[PDB]
RNA sequence: GGCCAGAACCAGCCCUACUGCAUUAUCCUGUCGGGGAUCAAAAUCCGGCGGGCAACGAAGUGCAAGAAUCUUGGGUCUUGG
RNA sequence: UGCAAGGCCGGAAAGAAAAGAAUUAGAGGCACCAAGUGGGCCUUCUUCGGUAAGCGGAGCAGGCGAUGCGGAAUGAACCGCUUAGGGAUAUGUGGCGUCAAAACUUAUGGGCUCAUUCUCGAUACGUGAAAAGGGUGUUGGUGGAUACAGUUGGACCAACCGAAUCCACCGGCCCCGAAAAUGGAUGACGCU
RNA sequence: CGACGUCGCUUUUUGAUCCUUCGAUGUCGGCUCUUCCUAACCUAGCGCCGCAGAAGACGCUAAGGGUUGGAUUGUUCACCCACUGACAGGGAACGUGAGCUGGGUUUAGACCGUCGUGAGACAGGUUGGUUUUACCCUACUUAGCUGGAAAUUGCGAGAA
């Protein structure tokens, strides 16, 4: 399945002013899943950090930054979440993935498991490819291998749903009940 | 008896403390706030650790005064009674009221204990040590908070002491004079005011 | 998950190894054992060519790869019992009342442990042998034998367990049955 | 218990500010007030005399009569469904000359120079545009919005 | 026949089919160097330079107004003829 | 001839510009005659007494009372929606293994969890069941330390032996803490 | 076992409240009879001890079974005598009055003390003081008749 988070790039500024007249022009990344939720991230991030709120500033782009061609990479995603017992907690996690956004979506389900993080508790400080040699993780460096082969065991094969059965012979594939 | 400390674990009321208004109150549990060395320079212990509050809620006098017992007993016998100085930095000032059962007609309480009103993150006990001494402070302030209700953590201070010096600067600090020691403290000197031989740094 | 995990055994010369279905036959000399794994889900081959057993766990969490290194455990001793065997030895000991061991066909009978009048009888399964030395060269020793180590282990400890000291401090009464040597037939 | 009379409840409504305490300058006292003018009701803690009762404390009305020493102001009050138009006497020194028409008779008076302008053949100032609208913007320094380690740290006291 | 039923057509609704505009560059390629792991490679990865449309139904990205007449769709015992 | 007041006569009036520069299911005022009611209660935030209470007492605003309907199995007050008599098409809250309409157990989605006599969990309101404390259960993180290591065998320290270990701390789910009286309750079966 | 503290559980105590009942839900105790709970006194196993033996302490699983006779008191409680393996604690409308009993409590008679001028009062003492109705429906205990698999029908057809 495709990512269910989207790579977005949001450039904007506080409103000029008398007071400042040529404001900063700020870059912004993020994944969100649509580009309402990529600029409420985005001025979020502007009034806790340069103190610009949205009813006082402008958008510039909130353009979707394009994936790559699809390969088998390794992921360093640097992300974090806050939890009421223990304030903020970063991490730096490895993930085999195709894409940036499908790392970070990953990267979301994971903490959504292991950590029960939702969402908006999650900021996503970076994510970049990684070559083979500076993966520490065995878990994810055992992909490497040069000669990697597993067979396929313990798989629920379910057929084709215009051809699925309740009742079937036994030893047959002939459908009593369908 | 007294009653068990359930019943008075959360600031519900307001601020209640002793007062021209509030009067026949009881003394706190805890009077001595200092333990240890107090008179030790800042130069003596470096080391600052705190006990830190995760909730909101009332720490009984008598609470405090457990703890400030147990830390101190464990320090000397692990250590010795001059390597360390320890400070209670929760204060009683809010009093409780009992109606000690005429069925709640009138039932205004008269005061029967005091406690502390606690916040998230605020400072309950600070332990000033030498860094030998470490592993006994940790584990003194983890004995001593088994007397505290609620939740807490034991965190190591990034500065240096009771001073508000970070523990990296304090030495080239001190070294230059831009220090001005003051007993268990220490400010740092400011280019303001005349012309003394002080503030000449 | 780790993908591949894998534990290697060597088989000797004299020794066959087959494996079907998670069930492991082990022939050689002096007989032949047999063990169900149905209940391991693990991936057993054998070389027969290079002498080599193999038990793979594919997508495994600690819990399976456990398994893999009990499973080569269970194999190996099997090679031992069906190429030297297993024999345990058994002392009674006792401080005032002599433990009288009558060790009939596959019977045996416990009389006198701490005075008591009960007898103690244990039906050893035809798979172990048990004989008691003679008295001349080692006092009152009972030697179980066979060539599975789960079947003469547990004849000797349902030996022990039936002659428990009860109601009784167990530090000063230290009068039981306890096994002294674990070794090979041959 | 709690009573009910004239200056009830008024500790921190009748004292004056930190620093300005003192008794009302000559500038209140030469200032003019006529029957019609719009007027602050703001009772001076320092003259006792005359003092509107607290309710009227910071409401804004209309003179309706004058008085050697006193202001009569009619001020709305909402009493159930209605408003009254309660007309109360205090002296000169609790009221202010209201500034709640200011901006519209700047209004008013900028359309008189604006029609007297455009009569005789002058030059109206150039109409302002509206911020709101579109634009190129070039940016002389762009700089990365993100979210970095130090931030964290930095919120950990002690 | 003022009864029952089925198909036709009309008008009105309700449905589904058929899609264009804009945008990509943290991108696409070749080559050089580095780095990597191999029996030896290649690739994942980082830089320099040169070209550029990832255009198969390119993208699951912003907006789409595409006359169901062309080119004989479906329903209406949910309307009336 | 200046100020104050009441008038009269004239002039001008984007009928209120532009700067984000209002909007309106926007007929305003004035009466007359009268009924029931004057025990309330519940919730959201604020809040006083009380250890507390399905306890007593207040502020703002919704609601029940007076009101059913569709949901939370069941409930005056919770969620949705508020109501002429009917049809069709879509939804809300809540759901789609059976009971019971809907994934005839959907996906060509990712993780985590095993719970032995109140019997893991699937309870918004509903505390309408749980704490301090603890776990070498498993799965994640942070920061340090060592690497021919660490564990063994061998002679209280150093050597063979050939790979990644161990130290503290913080999470997730599970477990222990966890005892009441008729036989019984995630609604039931059951589900891994 | 556990001071100074601290976190809980329970509803076999009292208190707090005033939701139900005032055109009426029969009040304490005992007797009788059944059942349930476990925080386990005895009985079955099993750990541990400052565990030599004997006698015991502490703890775990387990409520299947058992848990007494009397003097005083209306008593519940309490206390003592005695037996025993032991004489554990509790719930069931403080189980149980159309099952009993009626000693107490709490009408009217009467005595005493204290109080009240008095009539009278007293969670002070004392004595005497009507305990009604089942033949109805269920429940339970026994006791009879009797159809019915499409659980009365369909002809609707399934054999351990
Ligand atoms: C004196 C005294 C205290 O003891 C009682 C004992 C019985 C009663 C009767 C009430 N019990 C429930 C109902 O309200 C009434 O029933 C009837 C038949 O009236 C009251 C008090
Ligand atoms: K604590
Ligand atoms: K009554
Ligand atoms: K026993
Ligand atoms: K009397
Ligand atoms: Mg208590
Ligand atoms: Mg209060
Ligand atoms: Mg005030
Ligand atoms: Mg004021
Ligand atoms: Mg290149
Ligand atoms: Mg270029
Ligand atoms: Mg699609
Ligand atoms: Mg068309
Ligand atoms: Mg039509
Ligand atoms: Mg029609
Ligand atoms: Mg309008
Ligand atoms: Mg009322
Ligand atoms: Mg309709
Ligand atoms: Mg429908
Ligand atoms: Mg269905
Ligand atoms: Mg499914
Ligand atoms: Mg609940
Ligand atoms: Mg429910
Ligand atoms: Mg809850
Ligand atoms: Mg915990
Ligand atoms: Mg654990
Ligand atoms: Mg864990
Ligand atoms: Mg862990
Ligand atoms: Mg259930
Ligand atoms: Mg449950
Ligand atoms: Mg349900
Ligand atoms: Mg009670
Ligand atoms: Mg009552
Ligand atoms: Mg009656
Ligand atoms: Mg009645
Ligand atoms: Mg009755
Ligand atoms: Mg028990
Ligand atoms: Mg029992
Ligand atoms: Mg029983
Ligand atoms: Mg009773
Ligand atoms: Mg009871
Ligand atoms: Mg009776
Ligand atoms: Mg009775
Ligand atoms: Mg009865
Ligand atoms: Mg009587
Ligand atoms: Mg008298
Ligand atoms: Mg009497
Ligand atoms: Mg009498
Ligand atoms: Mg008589
Ligand atoms: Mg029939
Ligand atoms: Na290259
Ligand atoms: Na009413
Ligand atoms: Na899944």
């Amino acid at each position: 399945v495709k990512p269910h988070l989207r790579h977005y790039q949001v450039v904007g500024r506080e409103s000029p002013s008398e007071k400042n007249p040529e404001p900063t022009v700020y870059k912004f990344e993020v994944f969100a899943p649509n580009f309402v939720v990529a600029k409420s991230r985005f001025w979020r991030m502007m009034r806790v950090k340069n103190k610009v709120k949205a009813t006082h500033g402008d958008v510039l782009s909130c353009k979707v930054v394009k994936d790559a061609k699809l390969v088998a990479r390794n992921y360093l995603v640097d992300i974090a979440y806050y939890s009421q017992r223990c304030g903020y907690t970063r991490m730096v996690k490895e993930f085999r993935d195709v894409s940036k956004t499908g790392a970070v979506s990953q990267a979301y389900h994971d903490l959504a498991s292991r950590h029960r993080a939702r969402y908006h508790n999650i900021e996503v400080l970076n994510v970049k490819s990684i070559p083979d040699h500076e993966v520490k993780h065995l878990s994810i460096a055992q992909y490497h291998a040069p000669n990697l082969s597993f067979p396929l065991l313990q798989r629920r094969t379910k057929a084709t749903r215009k051809d699925r059965a309740i009742f079937v012979k036994k030893n047959t594939k002939r459908a009593v009940v369908a | 008896a007294r009653r068990p400390s359930r019943c008075y674990r959360f600031c519900k009321n307001k601020p209640y403390p002793k007062s021209r208004f509030c009067r026949g109150v009881p003394d706190p549990k805890i009077r001595n706030f200092d333990i240890g060395r107090r008179r030790a320079t800042v130069d003596e212990f470096p080391v600052c650790i705190h006990v830190v509050s995760r909730e909101l809620e009332q720490i009984a006098s008598e609470a405090l005064e457990a703890a400030r017992i147990q830390a101190n007993k464990y320090m000397v016998k692990r250590a010795n009674k001059d390597v360390f100085h320890m400070r209670t930095r929760a204060h009683p000032f809010h009093v409780l009221r009992i109606n000690k059962m005429t069925g709640m007609r009138g039932a205004f309480g008269k005061p029967n204990g005091v406690c502390a009103r606690v916040r998230i993150g605020q400072i309950l006990l600070s332990m000033r040590t030498k860094e030998a001494y470490v592993p006994q402070a940790f584990e003194a302030l983890r004995r001593a908070k088994m007397k505290f209700p609620g939740r807490q953590i034991i965190v190591m201070s990034k500065y240096w002491g009771f001073t508000n010096i970070l523990r990296t600067e304090y030495e080239a600090l001190r070294d230059a004079g831009k220090l001005e020691q003051r007993g268990t403290h220490c400010k740092l000197i400011a280019p303001k005011g005349k012309i003394t031989m002080r503030n000449v740094m | 998950v780790k993908v591949k995990s894998l534990c290697t055994l060597q088989i000797p010369e004299g020794v066959t190894v087959d494996v079907k279905g998670r069930k492991v036959t082990v022939t050689g000399k002096r007989g032949t054992l047999t063990k169900d794994l149905t209940h391991l889900q693990l991936d057993l081959r054998v070389d027969k060519k290079n002498r080599t057993f193999t038990v793979i766990r594919w997508f495994g969490s600690k819990i399976p790869i456990a398994c893999l290194n009990t499973t080569k455990a269970h194999v190996q001793n099997m090679i031992t019992g069906v190429t030297k065997g297993y024999r345990f030895k058994v002392r009674c000991a006792y401080a005032h009342f002599p433990i009288n061991v009558s060790v009939d066909g596959q019977n045996i009978e416990v009389r006198n442990f701490l005075g008591e009048k009960r007898v103690r009888r244990q039906l050893v399964p035809n798979t172990v042998k048990v004989s008691q030395t003679d008295p001349s060269k080692v006092k009152d020793e009972i030697v179980f034998d066979g060539n599975d180590l789960e079947q003469v282990s547990r004849e000797a400890a349902v030996l022990h367990q039936m002659c428990l000291v009860k109601k009784k401090d167990i530090r000063k009464f230290l009068d039981g049955i306890y096994v002294q040597t674990k070794t090979n037939i041959e | 218990v709690h009573s009910y009379g004239y200056k009830s409840g008024t500790r921190h409504l009748f004292a004056k500010k930190f620093r300005k305490h003192g008794v009302p300058s000559v500038s209140t006292i030469l200032t003019n007030i006529k029957v019609g003018d719009y007027v602050d009701v703001v009772a001076d803690s320092a003259v006792r005399e005359g003092m509107p009762h607290k309710y009227y404390h910071g409401r804004t009305g209309i003179v309706w009569n004058v008085t050697p020493r006193g202001v009569g102001v009619i001020i709305n009050k909402p009493v159930r469904t209605r408003t009254l138009r309660k007309r109360i006497c205090v002296r000169f020194e609790h009221v202010r000359k209201s500034r709640c028409q200011e901006a519209f008779k700047a209004k008013e008076h900028q359309f008189q120079a604006y029609l007297a302008a455009k009569k005789a053949g002058k030059a109206l100032p150039p109409l302002q545009k509206s911020s709101r609208l579109g634009g190129i913007v070039r940016p002389k320094n762009v700089e990365v919005l993100a979210r970095r380690v130090a931030d964290y740290e930095a919120m950990v006291p002690y």
